[PDB]
RNA sequence: GCGAUAACGAACGAGACCUUAACCUACUAAAUAGUGCUGCUAGCAUUUGCUGGUAUAGUCACUUCUUAGAGGGACUAUCGAUUUCAAGUCGAUGGAAGUUUGAGGCAAUAACAGGUCUGUGAUGCCCUUAGACGUUCUGGGCCGCACGCGCGCUACACUGACGGAGCCAGCGAGUAUAAGCCUUGGCCGAGAGGUCUGGGAAAUCUUGUGAAACUCCGUCGUGCUGGGGAUAGAGCAUUGUAAUUGUUGCUCUUCAACGAGGAAUUCCUAGUAAGCGCAAGUCAUCAGCUUGCGUUGAUUACGUCCCUGCCCUUUGUACACACCG
């Protein structure tokens, strides 16, 4: 409730999930850095571990740090409800996931040809590289 | 040196497109050489303005 | 003379109803309160984890207060706030049901309201009782 | 991009807050920031404790602007 | 079923027919010594529809704005039910209609 | 009964209704002090009747207003005049009329909506824009 | 602009040529005699006329009018 | 339901009984001249304050027209046309 | 003097003003003039106001605007940018802040410096243009005490308002910056720049 | 309109007229509107006071707030200026209202190859009329995407985003043996949504539609950042026979251009512009659309013919199907 002094004990780069992040970030918005967490997963890992939100990143201690990382591989085991998951009933398991920083694109891209090797529409635009969702495109989306 | 002035006649609406006002003024010093001047706010009579030059008057714009 | 909610400002009346009911302990505050949003309108959840519920509680109880048999879904209403609908117009929706019914439901056994004939929920006799002692110990400094 | 302001309150700019802000005419979120080249978080909390220090007399409370004098 | 409090509701879409009926009504409900209640004039209901002026889509958009003003009253009345139906066929107005309810 | 006026003022929609009865001053806005209003920049709009006149005139009377319609800032417009249309009615009706001519003229020299309704209403919206006058933007 | 019209104008000057002994210089006595006077369809035109009457009164009393 | 059938007092100033007298004599080969004189004088002599009629279409001729006759004193704007 | 007492208790600080009507209840009409002749009857400060909020008619006749209170006609001149039309209530936030910083900085009279700003800002000629259908004709003309008044409003605030955009000076403090160096005539503030570049070109036109 | 006047006196149109908004402590009443008292009753300091609930029998009192019918009220009223001392105009004072009091509805003599036979069981003629161009069923399309243009919605942040807290309108709509209306209140659910009862054919209930901007207190701190939320993956509900080319809604994640916009160009003068939402229409579902309504609420003229369009007068004409000559 005031302001206080550190020596030697910032940290100005984090290394988490092979992902770079700025340590003289608030500690919720630095993990959104984080592809595959958002503003509102980073709210509650932090919260699950403890993690006063009013720490910058290099505030934390390694102690901390190795405490996060194992919530947001296990989320489930938290208390962490499922709906509130990135992959929730997987394809080929059927459980509730939480996909992350390398792992996110990986499963992305095996939906990708998931769904262009049973050649469904939606799969085919994909692959066109034009919108799936039935938005019209006549007069949208003319960049490159 | 700025000279003041008080309006003492609103002439009639000049310019092109009617935004400035021929005006007589009246020294508030030394009440004479009254002068003829155009100005571009809206103006009622007895209204202190100031000139950046006396010596000169003025005649209808276009 | 006496001393009435009505006359106390209404912004730090809550601040200090607040402190006392966390204090206090009794309350019995659900298990997600750390997880979710106050409405679907929301984009995230209140900035004060700890304290969000019972200020809301507080915030709720003075409410209820001043008004006769307000109900749950009118709750929702008036916490609800503007959506922030991407390249739509903006639009009024209400707060969640659940956290409005719970405190409600957790203030029917703390003693402060119960549910009044007619609909909505009355204030109870002794929920009169100490609001207006909140009141006094409120505006001594 | 260039702005790089300090976010982390050592000992050398601490006093050297304690030193500076005192003589000031006025002080206030940005005139931390502006000359103390310290983050817009950081001026809000040392706004509030120099405030109950004693340091800084409150001239004008409000959240989206805090007006300060010296009390010297 | 004698003497009872006894309701009876004016609608119409013009007013010189409606107050004339409630006029004559408390007229005779006058030197007749039974005690009433009314008229009272409830908020009259503007049915408003904006339509399109084109029967086609061709031209400025302008648009008519039409209106069906619709008048209520309600007036109480202390007699038994015998007296104030008579008193309708008295009262009969093509265009205001009439309705009783205890 | 006592001595009891009962007035009204309005802004836009805004309706506020005075109560003034015999008493040691009490002035409630909807059962709450007038010192709590909440829109706090705008609190001294309330406080100019009060001020203008000096609180000594509300000692022997107390004021209870109930407003309700219009918006927040209208409101105030509404309350302000109810309390000041309020006190000259008083005096019309149990003081003698030369305290309430006085009374009236303070008023009036400093603000005529203290007294006198604000009669701006709202232009109804017509077709063909957005606005009471505003138009769609035009192409050709 | 408040140009009064010609059924205003006209109707006015006839009660002059013809009402002048009762006629006066006050709006509000104007007003009532010419509601016995004159039959007008509307309120609005009875205090038009009565008014530009009373104009029209007001400026015989400084001289003679064109038209009377 | 009862219906009851009530003669017109005045014929004449009634533009419905008018318009279809009209169409009975143009479908009967009439001349439009002779038949338009006919509602026009029968409309006055009724007494109406002012009338005016106007046929518009194709008669022989490709090209459409339209041909108004009035008479007498006739009011445009306002209520009034709404009354009278 | 008396404190008066009432069934609803009223403040002692807000009882202080029986006596004196002050902006905010801090800052007193009683020692402000307008240093200059010519703009005395168009900055109206001989009728004292609590707030600059008074919902009065002053666009319905001509001249109705120079009666309006100084302080209203520049918190009305803050809500621009579409974003912040009819936003009164913060727009008389930042006047009431804005007067504080006037007030710790120089010490002066918070409304004293805000009319020597205005008074200092407007141009005295202007050079208008007369072309006849498309040629260049500049001609220098006159400037009317109204119009140099409400024009040194407009520049004042367009200055401000641009000052605090993207920067983390707030806008009443930037307001007060802008405010206090055109007050003692600065050519480093805006709108001082810009009078003097008007009067500047009415000069390279006679 | 005054006035000049070979004109005089008139008609349509304009204006008058109608609807709506603003005033009425002056009439008429209102248990489907509100209030003070009064019964009964709660909380806080005890001074008899301050906030409430209850009240369709207190078989009360009243019409200021609310509703609406009969009226009244403004006519440029009075006074100053200018003016041919005329029509008028500008200032004050009084006033609810002094810009035609604000806003609309109606709206002349003719005319256009303007648009609609895709509104009509309105139509002439032509075409088709049983392998139909009728009508019906199934499925798709009207959304289809290298591109140009127009009406708009979000935004580019700190006069701000979020997070809590404060918490105010008006215009309106609403059902039955249906083919299902508005839906409170209770209970589940993070939500979306689900379920059980009840009210309302309505000043009674939804509803004070406790709307959003807005205000207070916090976090953020000039960073493509907590601005912005496209695009997309996975999942949860609703409507509908049927959602694939995602109807819509909800949850987590991805988090793009955009750092205020060239030549050009639109709308607008007071409760106006601008924001900001809400209701009604379409509607099983879907409103970034219209038609209205209200909340907050300004800057700047109150002038001109410089651009542009239109009207009038004079003029030329070889045009009159009238320059598309
Ligand atoms: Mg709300
Ligand atoms: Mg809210
Ligand atoms: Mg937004
Ligand atoms: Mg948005
Ligand atoms: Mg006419
Ligand atoms: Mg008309
Ligand atoms: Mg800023
Ligand atoms: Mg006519
Ligand atoms: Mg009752
Ligand atoms: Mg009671
Ligand atoms: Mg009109
Ligand atoms: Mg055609
Ligand atoms: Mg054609
Ligand atoms: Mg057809
Ligand atoms: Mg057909
Ligand atoms: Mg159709
Ligand atoms: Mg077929
Ligand atoms: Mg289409
Ligand atoms: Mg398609
Ligand atoms: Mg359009
Ligand atoms: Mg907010
Ligand atoms: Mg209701
Ligand atoms: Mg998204
Ligand atoms: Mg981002
Ligand atoms: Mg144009
Ligand atoms: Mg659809
Ligand atoms: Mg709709
Ligand atoms: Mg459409
Ligand atoms: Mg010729």
């Amino acid at each position: 409730p005031l302001v206080v002094q550190e020596q030697g004990s910032f940290q100005h780069i984090l290394r988490l999930l092979n992902t770079n992040i700025d340590g003289r970030i608030k500690i919720m918005y630095a993990l959104t850095k984080i592809r595959g967490v958002g503003r509102r997963y980073a709210n509650l890992v932090c919260k699950k571990a403890d993690v006063e939100l009013t720490k910058r990143a290099g505030e934390l201690t390694q102690e901390e740090l190795e405490r996060i990382v194992t919530i947001m591989q296990n989320p489930t085991n938290y208390k962490i409800p499922a709906w509130f998951l990135n992959r929730q009933k997987d394809q080929v398991d059927g459980k509730d996931y939480h996909v992350l920083a390398n792992n996110l694109e990986s499963k992305l891209r095996d939906d990708l040809e998931r769904l262009k090797k049973i050649r469904s529409h939606r799969g085919i635009r994909h692959f066109w590289g034009l919108k799936v969702r039935g938005q019209h495109t006549k007069t949208t989306s003319r960049g490159r | 040196p700025v000279t003041l002035a008080k309006v003492i006649k609103v002439l009639g609406r000049t310019g092109s497109r009617g935004g400035v006002t021929q005006v007589r003024v009246e020294f508030l010093e030394d009440a004479s050489r009254t002068i003829v001047r155009n100005v571009k706010g809206p103006v009622r009579e007895n209204d202190i303005l100031c000139l950046m030059e006396s010596e000169r008057e003025a005649r209808r714009l276009r | 003379p006496g001393v009435s909610v009505r006359d106390v400002p209404a912004q730090d009346f809550i601040n200090a109803y607040a402190q006392f009911l966390q204090r206090q302990g009794k309350l019995e505050v659900p298990g997600y309160v750390d997880i979710v949003k106050t409405s679907a309108g929301n984009d995230l959840p209140p900035q004060e984890a700890e304290t969000w519920f019972y200020k809301r509680a507080a915030s709720i109880a003075r409410h209820i207060y001043l008004r006769k048999q307000v109900g749950v879904g009118a709750l929702n209403k008036l916490y609800g706030g503007a959506k922030n609908r991407g390249f739509r117009p903006h639009k009024h929706v209400d707060a969640s049901g659940s956290i409005n019914r719970k405190c409600v439901q957790a203030l029917q056994k703390i003693g402060v309201l119960e549910i009044s004939p007619k609909g909505g929920r009355r204030i109870s006799e002794n929920g009169q009782r100490d609001l207006d002692r909140i009141a006094a110990q409120t505006l001594e400094e | 991009d260039k702005a790089q302001h300090i976010v982390i309150l050592d000992q050398e700019k601490y006093d050297r807050i304690l030193k500076d802000v005192p003589t000031y005419k006025y002080v206030s979120v940005s005139v931390l920031v502006d000359r103390l080249k310290i983050g817009g978080s950081l001026a809000r909390v040392a706004l509030r404790q120099l405030e109950e220090d004693g340091i800084i007399t409150p001239v004008l409370k409000h959240s989206k602007q805090a007006i300060y004098t010296r009390a010297q | 079923q004698q003497i009872h409090k006894i309701r009876i509701t004016l609608t119409s879409t013009k007013v010189k027919q409606l107050e004339n009926v409630s006029a004559n009504i408390i007229r005779n409900a006058a030197q007749y010594n039974i005690v009433k209640k009314g008229p009272v004039r409830m908020p009259t209901k503007v049915l408003k529809i904006t339509t399109r002026k084109t029967p086609n889509g061709e031209g400025s958009k302008t648009w008519d704005a039409y209106e069906m003003r619709i008048h209520k009253r309600v007036i109480d009345l202390q007699a038994p039910a015998s007296t104030v139906k008579r008193i309708t066929q008295i009262t009969i107005e093509p265009g205001v209609d009439v309705e009783v309810t205890i | 009964s006592t001595q009891s006026v009962q007035t009204f003022g309005k802004k836009k929609t805004a309706t506020a209704v005075a109560h003034v009865k015999a008493g040691k001053g009490l002035i409630k806005i909807n059962g709450s002090p007038i010192t709590l209003v909440q829109p706090e920049i705008l609190r001294f709009k309330v406080y100019e009747p009060l001020t203008l006149v000096g609180l000594d005139k509300f000692q022997g009377i107390d004021i209870r207003v109930k407003v309700t319609g219009g918006g927040h800032v209208s409101q105030v417009y509404a309350i302000r005049q109810a309390i000041a249309k309020g006190l000259v009615a008083y005096h019309q009706k149990y003081v003698d009329e030369a305290s309430k001519n006085e009374l009236k003229k303070i008023f009036a020299s400093y603000d005529k909506t203290l007294l006198v309704a604000d009669s701006r209403r709202m232009e109804p919206k017509k077709f063909g824009g957005r606005g009471a006058r505003a138009r769609f933007q035009k192409s050709y | 602009g408040r140009v009064r019209t010609k059924t205003v104008k006209r109707a006015s000057k006839v009660l002059i040529e013809r009402f002048y002994p009762k006629l006066t210089l006050d709006f509000e006595t104007n007003k009532r005699l010419t509601s016995e006077i004159a039959v007008i369809q509307s309120k609005r035109l009875r205090n038009k006329i009565a008014g530009y009457t009373t104009h029209l009164m007001k400026r015989i009393q400084k001289g003679p009018v064109r038209g009377i | 339901i009862a219906i009851y059938a009530e003669r017109v007092e005045e014929r004449g100033l009634s533009a419905a009984v008018q318009a279809e007298a009209l169409k009975a004599k143009l479908l009967s080969g009439l001349p439009i001249r002779r038949a338009a004189y006919g509602v026009l004088r029968f409309a006055m002599g009724a007494g109406a304050k002012g009338v005016e009629v106007v046929i518009s279409g194709k008669l022989r001729a490709a090209r459409a027209k339209s041909q108004k006759y009035a008479d007498g004193f006739m009011i445009h704007s306002g209520q009034p046309t709404r009354d009278f | 003097l008396q404190v008066v007492e009432l069934a609803t208790t009223i403040p002692l600080d807000v009882q202080e003003a029986q006596r004196e009507v002050k902006l905010f209840n801090k800052w007193s009409f009683e020692d402000v003039e307008v240093k200059d002749v010519s703009l005395v009857d168009y900055i109206q400060i001989r009728n004292p106001v609590f707030v600059s909020h008074t919902a009065g008619k002053y666009a319905s006749k001509r001249f109705r605007k120079a009666q309006c209170p100084i302080v209203e006609r520049l918190t009305n001149s803050l809500m621009m940018n579409g974003r912040n039309n009819g936003k009164k209530l913060k727009a008389v936030r930042i006047v009431k802040h804005a007067l504080e910083i006037i007030h710790v900085l120089t010490e002066q009279n918070p409304i004293q410096v805000v009319v020597d700003a205005i008074v200092n800002s407007g141009a005295r000629e202007d050079s208008t243009r007369i072309g006849s259908s498309g040629t260049v004709r500049r001609q220098a003309v006159d400037v009317s005490p109204l119009r140099r008044v409400n024009q040194a409003i407009a520049l004042l605030t367009i200055g401000a308002r641009e000052a605090s955009f993207r920067n983390i000076k707030t806008i009443a403090e930037c307001l007060a910056e802008e405010l206090i160096n055109a007050a003692k005539g600065s050519s480093t503030s805006y709108a001082i720049k810009k009078k003097d570049e008007l009067e500047r070109v009415a000069k390279s036109n006679r």
